[PDB]
RNA sequence: GGUUGCGGCCAUAUCUACCAGAAAGCACCGUUUCCCGUCCGAUCAACUGUAGUUAAGCUGGUAAGAGCCUGACCGAGUAGUGUAGUGGGUGACCAUACGCGAAACUCAGGUGCUGCAAUCU
RNA sequence: GAAGACAUUGUCAGGUGGGGAGUUUGGCUGGGGCGGCACAUCUGUUAAACGAUAACGCAGAUGUCCUAAGGGGGGCUCAUGGAGAACAGAAAUCUCCAGUAGAACAAAAGGGUAAAAGCCCCCUUGAUUUUGAUUUUCAGUGUGAAUACAAACCAUGAAAGUGUGGCCUAUCGAUCCUUUAGUCCCUCGGAAUUUGAGGCUAGAGGUGCCAGAAAAGUUACCACAGGGAUAACUGGCUUGUGGCAGUCAAGCGUUCAUAGCGACAUUGCUUUUUGAUUCUUCGAUGUCGGCUCUUCCUAUCAUACCGAAGCAGAAUUCGGUAA
RNA sequence: GUGAUUUCUGCCCAGUGCUCUGAAUGUCAAAGUGAAGAAAUUCAACCAAGCGCGGGUAAACGGCGGGAGUAACUAUGACU
RNA sequence: GUCGAAUUUGGGUAUAGGGGCGAAAGACUAAUCGAACCAUCUAGUAGCUGGUUCCUGCCGAAGUUUCCCUCAGGAUAGCAGAAGCUCGUAUCAGUUUUAUGAGGUAAAGCGAAUGAUUAGAGGUUCCGGGGUCGAAAUGACCUUGACCUAUUCUCAAACUUUAAAUAUGUAAGAAGUCCUUGUUACUUAAUUGAACGUGGACAUUUGAAUGAAGAGCUUUUAGUGGGCCAUUUUUGGUAAGCAGAACUGGCGAUGCGGGAUGAACCGAACGUAGAGUUAAGGUGCCGGAAUACACGCUCAUCAGACACCACAAAAGGUGUUAG
């Protein structure tokens, strides 16, 4: 007993209903597979001039 | 055990060569495409008449053959075999296959089963060159053929000079003129771009722009 | 059977382009890439490591890492119904700066111009772009050019 | 494949931590041991009654078995395991490929 | 403007034949003690800048030259194509309507542009 | 009387044991079976110029091979052809010119490569150690393969650099178990030492039906749940095959294409052939042949009336109206 | 097993069985033995029948070939 | 058939269910036999078949992905409901425009590469062979082959320099643009750069169109996982109301008007009704609606009569019509 084998058929209708959501957007996206060098120094980079920011209310 | 054109007159499938992928096919049976006096001069036959397809089809190599056999016969016995020049111009590059025949529809691809030209509207299929004062001869030749062909094909007097490119006078005007020159059975025409040295050589019947 | 591998159907694809082979000029290398960055992907099949993979062929990204050798592009592919976020580890010799930023930012920088000459003037500005306006009306003369008047052809074969 | 009998390598072990020289030899499974929990655990499993109480792998495919090269720092002591690709013929005694010789006779 | 070293785009820089090249520079060119490489100081290494030459390289110019680059209502609004119809046709196929639109062809024009540094009648 | 610590008997241990017990005896598939593998994969095409995409579609390939065929450096230029040199010839070795790759790069094919990615040489083990990220397939799991980094330790090179196996696109493997490597580490629960055993981290032993059962037949003596998701009989579409009819007219017919025929071609019809299909019927539509009997079709065998003939007659042949 | 009478029951013991006054230094369990060990245990030797080796058996199960050439026409092939 | 014996037969007696008994049929063992009958384990299991009980309201599917001894079944994702929650001119888009990429199909090409293919013409051989002169010749002369040059006819799913249309990535700002000059262990010859900042300058013509009964987010769950059809693209097949893919739109799940009829065509998508206007299709009569107007055409001793659709072809005509 053979039987249908594949099709796309429909399916970008079911698609459709409930999106192609867009691909959703944020400032301040992740460091995600950033170059671990870069990153170390990058972190004391910022220790320091969050450190100096406290600095200017003291 | 041919089967009858019927089963391959239209252009259902890709073009289909012989190649490295092919390979196991038989031979056209139409292998002779210019007939006549082709040795012939271009000047000697300014009459050119055409065999034209009507249809998008294919012609059999088999039916390809019959015809020229059939155009070729008429043309010489009526008016000599030095008469004219008759030239097939159509090959059959298309292989058709066929399913020959514990199975059934399983696995189904065809062996090679014959050859076809694969042939547009408005495409030539036979074209004839002649004296003016053999017309008449000629296209009932290619009358005749007609009968050996599936679908409707219409024959059409040429504008042209032979099988030049040049309709009758451009011909005349370009000969009459220097530019011409006779090669085998067809000709070379004076060029203006290129080594004037050895342009010069070639066509010195040119270069005084008269007789 | 079937064949789905990696570089599968790419027979044109990363073909090379007509007189086009060899080494790949220097310039490809010289240019400077920053996180931020917007490049265009493609695949140069002279080298192999560090190779788009053909999806992201002809596809616009943003550099999210610099490296030794490559910057790493994220593109959004979507599958299904969906986008999701995907993360290139391209080569140099397989990227090259968009200029689909060219025209806005050449934008900016006149639309800072002309807008600061105008209030610096007396306001009246205009600086958002119009779509083609239907054209206006206009009088065409004769003086030279009287109206040559044709008429359809009969049928000819000339073969 | 061929592969030499020794190999300047790493070698991870507190003092050695650096590259050395290996003496390279093929790894060879070793003697069962009943008292291997699992054989234990078998081995009552079987008594009595019921017959074969656990599977009997037949449906052998492959015709071949990857290599194990067992490494060992001739200064630290100590061992490396470093697994070779499916081969049907291997040897780490030598006979190096020549140059461009003449086949011979 | 020339030339050299380093270049960028990588034929309008390539190819074929011929001619012309001041000055500097490049070059060819002399040598074999030394480092160094060879069956061979041809390549490669070194030494001289002395003994010689524009012959070659190199640069430029010529050619109804080959190639290559550019352009054009040249071909062609052709081929092909998205959309439309209870359009034609036995079919094969083909017109029409609102759009998009090639390639070959043909004709003209062109034959490296240029960045940094040093040098030069 | 015989027999005698032997037989017998009791418990383990090996042999034997379809006499008997229990169970099993792949999938896809133009029905099933035989075959093949479309079952895990790779190249090119099908594929409709992003991606995706089917068939037992098309042409091929994979279960391997390499201590170099892996890594770095220098030098070199290939296939072919021309012209030349004792024996030497189509083919030996030597030279020069030309040479966009027409070669070579293990292997299928397609990409790719010229002071190289090819050929010759020099030095080598980065085919190594640590644990994450990422791309393909995707559920955005796993596995395979791959990519760019970080932390080591090295190789090569004057150096910039390059090197985390093979130029790129295939070449492969869960849990339980065994085994080995690793720190000298945790546990054996009343406390210790020592064997032994158990844990942790990383490998190997393999599942190819390749997300991974441990598996022979027969049944016409046969059984059950179902299937018209599926064959065998009728019926439907198709008409290749079968059958029947044309067009063209080279030939055949003493001569003469078409009285009667007719090649090479080529257009059709038919549905008493056989195929192809699987749409109807598997809570059942009685299968072949004959007998009997009715009716219909005509592509007419006879019979009525005709036209044609290579029709003298006679006989025949061809054609019409005709069932 | 075969199937009255008459007649006749050919060749084959390689295989599968069945069977044996057979051989022996091959394999081979538990117990027992020895060796190492602190013992648990590991290794070893010895070793019953069986297997293997050898013999018998077809009115046991069953089996009982292929290719060339060759005689004064051809054909055929006693012969090779 | 047999009928004086291996004869028939009463009663009594023995043999019992993996058992008996069998002159052997899988026969017979109380209408039960290829394993009797009775109770029980037992409401055995069932991916299979059947059925599943009131109304109205709102929303509303799938026959696809991946894994499965998987193919009449499951899990998984999708589609569906529900409950909402955080916000709100916000942010949103099966759409265009503009700017900037990607692509190798259609076409085209072959006197451009690869591969095919018809024809001559001109060359070249110390050299593929033939032939005349010859003692030969690296001899001359004819010759047919191969090659070369410039031409010629024809082709490609697994060829190609070129190269569309349709499809396709990204961008069109407050998460923006510019200035000043802090932090660090990264990085530079270098306070050089890189990243992250502090302080300062410019508002809705703040940076194209059109739309927006708002946008965003969370949880949980059904059914489904046989699909079939039409236009176009398209593979196998002579073909199919055949088999298999691509995009959309449908039928399935859907009535209504039309195509007499009919799942899918054309029109148009449904709360109860009034009036109007229409669509597709029609208006001689059946039958609502001109036996309307106009120009031609056509006479068939098997005329013709409206898409899908319910077929006809080559070939012929001194029928007639216009060219
Ligand atoms: C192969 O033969 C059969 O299968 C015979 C039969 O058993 C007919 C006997 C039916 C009864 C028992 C009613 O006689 C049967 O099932 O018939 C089906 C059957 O039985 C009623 C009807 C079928 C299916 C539709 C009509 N057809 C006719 C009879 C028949 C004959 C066949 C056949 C099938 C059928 C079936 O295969 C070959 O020849
Ligand atoms: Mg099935
Ligand atoms: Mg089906
Ligand atoms: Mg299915
Ligand atoms: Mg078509
Ligand atoms: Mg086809
Ligand atoms: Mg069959
Ligand atoms: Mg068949
Ligand atoms: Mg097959
Ligand atoms: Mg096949
Ligand atoms: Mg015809
Ligand atoms: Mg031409
Ligand atoms: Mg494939
Ligand atoms: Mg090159
Ligand atoms: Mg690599
Ligand atoms: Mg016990
Ligand atoms: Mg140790
Ligand atoms: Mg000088
Ligand atoms: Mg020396
Ligand atoms: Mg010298
Ligand atoms: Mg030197
Ligand atoms: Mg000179
Ligand atoms: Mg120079
Ligand atoms: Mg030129
Ligand atoms: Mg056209
Ligand atoms: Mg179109
Ligand atoms: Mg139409
Ligand atoms: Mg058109
Ligand atoms: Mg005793
Ligand atoms: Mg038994
Ligand atoms: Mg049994
Ligand atoms: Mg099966
Ligand atoms: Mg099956
Ligand atoms: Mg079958
Ligand atoms: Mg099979
Ligand atoms: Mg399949
Ligand atoms: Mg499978
Ligand atoms: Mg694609
Ligand atoms: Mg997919
Ligand atoms: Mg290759
Ligand atoms: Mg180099
Ligand atoms: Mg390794
Ligand atoms: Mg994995
Ligand atoms: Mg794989
Ligand atoms: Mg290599
Ligand atoms: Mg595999
Ligand atoms: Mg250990
Ligand atoms: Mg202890
Ligand atoms: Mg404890
Ligand atoms: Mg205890
Ligand atoms: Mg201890
Ligand atoms: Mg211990
Ligand atoms: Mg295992
Ligand atoms: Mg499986
Ligand atoms: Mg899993
Ligand atoms: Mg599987
Ligand atoms: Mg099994
Ligand atoms: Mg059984
Ligand atoms: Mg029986
Ligand atoms: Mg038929
Ligand atoms: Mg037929
Ligand atoms: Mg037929
Ligand atoms: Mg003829
Ligand atoms: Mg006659
Ligand atoms: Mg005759
Ligand atoms: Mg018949
Ligand atoms: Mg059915
Ligand atoms: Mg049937
Ligand atoms: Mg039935
Ligand atoms: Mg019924
Ligand atoms: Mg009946
Ligand atoms: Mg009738
Ligand atoms: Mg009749
Ligand atoms: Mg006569
Ligand atoms: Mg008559
Ligand atoms: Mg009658
Ligand atoms: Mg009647
Ligand atoms: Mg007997
Ligand atoms: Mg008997
Ligand atoms: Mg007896
Ligand atoms: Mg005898
Ligand atoms: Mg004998
Ligand atoms: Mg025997
Ligand atoms: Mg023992
Ligand atoms: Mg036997
Ligand atoms: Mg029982
Ligand atoms: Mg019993
Ligand atoms: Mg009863
Ligand atoms: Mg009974
Ligand atoms: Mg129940
Ligand atoms: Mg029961
Ligand atoms: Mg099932
Ligand atoms: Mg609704
Ligand atoms: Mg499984
Ligand atoms: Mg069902
Ligand atoms: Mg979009
Ligand atoms: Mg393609
Ligand atoms: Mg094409
Ligand atoms: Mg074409
Ligand atoms: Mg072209
Ligand atoms: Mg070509
Ligand atoms: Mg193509
Ligand atoms: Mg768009
Ligand atoms: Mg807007
Ligand atoms: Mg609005
Ligand atoms: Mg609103
Ligand atoms: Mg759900
Ligand atoms: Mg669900
Ligand atoms: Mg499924
Ligand atoms: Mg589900
Ligand atoms: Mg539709
Ligand atoms: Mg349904
Ligand atoms: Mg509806
Ligand atoms: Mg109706
Ligand atoms: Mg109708
Ligand atoms: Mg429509
Ligand atoms: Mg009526
Ligand atoms: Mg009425
Ligand atoms: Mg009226
Ligand atoms: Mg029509
Ligand atoms: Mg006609
Ligand atoms: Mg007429």
């Amino acid at each position: 007993a053979k039987s249908k084998n594949h099709t796309a058929h429909n399916q970008t209708r079911k698609a459709h209903r409930n999106g192609i959501k867009k691909p959703k957007t944020y400032k301040y996206p992740s460091l995600k597979g950033v170059d671990p060098k870069f990153r170390r120094n990058h972190k004391h980079a910022l220790h320091g001039t969050a450190k100096a920011l406290a600095a200017a209310k003291k | 055990a041919r089967r009858p054109a019927r089963c391959y007159r239209y252009q259902k499938n890709k073009p289909y060569p012989k190649s490295r992928y092919n390979r196991a096919v038989p031979d056209s049976k139409i292998r002779i495409y210019d007939l006549g006096k082709k040795k012939a001069t271009v000047d000697e036959f300014p009459l050119c008449v055409h065999l034209v397809s009507n249809e998008l089809e294919q012609l059999s190599s088999e039916a390809l053959e019959a015809a020229r056999i059939c155009a070729n016969k008429y043309m010489t016995t009526v008016s000599g075999r030095d008469a004219f020049h008759l030239r097939v111009r159509v090959h059959p590059f298309h292989v058709l296959r066929i399913n020959k025949m514990q199975q059934g529809m399983r696995g189904a691809w065809g062996k090679p089963h014959g050859l076809a030209a694969r042939v547009d509207i408005g495409q030539i299929i036979f074209s004839v060159r002649t004296k003016d004062s053999n017309k008449d001869v000629v296209v009932e030749g290619l009358r005749r053929a007609r009968y050996k062909f599936p679908g409707q094909q219409k024959i059409i007097l040429s504008k042209k000079w032979g099988f030049t490119n040049l309709d009758r006078p451009e011909y005349l005007k370009k000969r009459e003129a220097g530019e011409v020159k006779d090669d085998g059975a067809f000709v070379k025409f004076l060029s203006k771009k290129g080594s004037l040295e050895n342009n010069i050589r070639e066509f010195p019947e040119y270069f005084a722009a008269q007789a | 059977g079937k064949s789905h591998g990696y570089r599968s159907r790419t027979r044109y694809m990363f073909q090379r382009d007509f007189r086009k082979h060899g080494a790949v000029h220097l310039s490809t290398y010289l240019k400077v890439y920053k996180v931020g960055d917007i490049v265009d992907i493609k695949a140069n099949g002279s080298i192999q490591k560090g190779m788009p993979h053909k999806f992201y062929q002809g596809k616009t990204g943003v550099v999210y890492n610099v490296t030794k050798s490559s910057v790493g592009v994220i593109i959004n592919k979507m599958v299904g119904n969906r986008y999701l976020e995907k993360r290139l580890n391209l080569r140099v010799e397989h990227i090259k700066h968009s200029k689909c930023r060219q025209e806005f930012l050449e934008r900016v920088k006149a639309n800072a111009a002309k807008r600061a000459e105008a209030k610096a003037q007396g306001v009246a500005v205009q600086l958002k772009r119009q779509p083609a306006q239907p054209r206006e009306s206009r009088i065409v003369s004769t003086e030279g050019n009287v109206p040559q008047t044709l008429a359809p052809v009969p049928y000819e074969t000339f073969i | 494949v061929n592969v030499p009998k020794t190999r300047k390598t790493y070698c991870k072990g507190k003092t050695c931590r650096k590259h050395t020289q290996h003496k390279v030899t093929q790894y060879k499974a070793g003697k069962a041991s009943l008292f291997a929990q699992g054989k234990r655990r078998y081995d009552r499993k079987q008594s009595g009654f019921g017959g074969q109480t656990k599977p009997v792998f037949h449906k052998k495919a492959k015709t071949t078995k990857k290599v194990v090269l067992r490494l060992e720092c001739v200064k630290c002591k100590t061992r490396a395991q470093l697994t070779l690709k499916r081969c049907k013929h291997f040897e780490l005694g030598g006979e190096k490929k020549q140059k461009g010789q003449a086949l011979q006779f």
